[PDB]
């Protein structure tokens, strides 16, 4: 709720602030002067914990503070960068667009309600990746993985794409960084997920919700398989057991979309008229069963699996 | 690291 940092017209005050301050820096650093941060960095209320939920939070409720976020990140330093990271993660499941995007809290999202979602992760996830490719250590990113585990029901954070894609970023960045801190900071992931992964896969009734607003033909998964590819090449042996046994009736049904896909197409191809529509439908279902076999093959591959031929075997 | 081994199996066995 918005009245749990203080009201509408205090956030919407506050980013007000929070854009009159970066375009004085922006108009110092363009003039060639000194610049000083320290009055942005006061208006953003970070170290702010005043309210039940922190105002930078609610700020990011609204595409003007999200679409500032980049230019904020232009003007701080280390330390401040990773504060944000951590109040993000810390209160994550307070964040407005994980809501918009669980299709557990919201399972009808309007057009409107997408296009915020697409926005938060165009922008705010290309930040949280340049940051922690160059300016993170192993005892840094490890610290934001256990702001996320112990702040948060982790389970509801893998119902969003937000906190989906947020998730794979921590691990795949942690997978690429000794061995034992990061084993024990995965199990405890782990733990949380742990009879719950399926609950990754929203329903079908949402899909055909969000395929109808988009005019999708078919739902983009990828940032579901590159999850469960990431989550599977950190584990051991005793992991990827209980991911393939949660998933696998997720990598039966991709399966059975793929050769409905590769049927169509066989019907379609040997049709002998064929006009520049039917080039662009035969052309449409390659593309979606080809990406269908990449997706899953991801994961699998990973394990030593592959998908090839109608079925799966060892790589 | 025999991993795809057990795991093929697991994918079908339940």
């Amino acid at each position: 709720n918005l009245n749990k940092s203080g009201g509408k017209k205090f956030i919407l005050e506050l980013i007000e602030t929070v854009y009159e301050e970066i375009l004085d820096l922006e108009a110092n650093l363009r003039n060639g002067q000194q610049t000083d941060s320290t009055a942005m960095w006061e208006a953003l209320h970070i170290d702010d914990s005043s309210y039940d939920v922190n105002p930078f939070i609610s700020m990011l409720s609204f595409d003007k503070g999200i679409k500032i976020m980049p230019r904020i990140f232009n003007f701080l330093d280390k330390q401040q960068k990773l504060k944000i990271l951590q109040k993000i993660f810390n209160e994550l499941s307070h964040l407005q667009i994980i809501i918009l995007s669980s299709y557990k809290t919201t399972p009808k999202p309007t057009l409107t309600q997408l296009k915020k979602v697409d926005l938060f992760q165009m922008i705010i996830l290309k930040i949280i990746v340049s940051f922690l490719s160059n300016n993170s250590n192993f005892i840094e990113i490890m610290g934001l993985l256990l702001q996320l585990i112990r702040n948060n029901n982790v389970s509801f954070l893998t119902t969003s794409k937000i906190g989906l894609n947020l998730i794979t970023i921590l691990i795949s960045r942690a997978a690429l960084i000794e061995i034992s801190t990061w084993n024990e900071i995965y199990d405890k992931l782990f733990t949380s997920l742990e009879s719950k992964i399926q609950l990754i896969f929203p329903p079908r009734e949402y899909n055909d919700h969000i395929m109808r607003l988009q005019n999708d033909k078919f739902m983009d998964e990828a940032y579901i398989w590159a999850f469960l590819a990431s989550l599977a090449a950190s584990g051991k042996l005793n992991h990827q057991r209980i991911i393939i046994d949660e998933v696998r009736d997720e990598i039966f049904a991709t399966i059975n979309e793929a050769e409905t896909l590769q049927k169509k197409e066989k019907e379609l191809s040997v049709l002998p008229q064929r006009s520049q529509e039917l080039d662009t439908e035969l052309k449409s279902i390659i593309y979606n069963k080809e990406k269908l076999y990449q997706d899953l093959n991801l994961f699998l591959n990973v394990m030593g699996l592959v998908y090839r031929d109608g079925e799966i075997s060892e790589l | 690291s025999s991993s795809p081994g057990q795991l093929l199996d697991i994918l079908n066995s339940k």
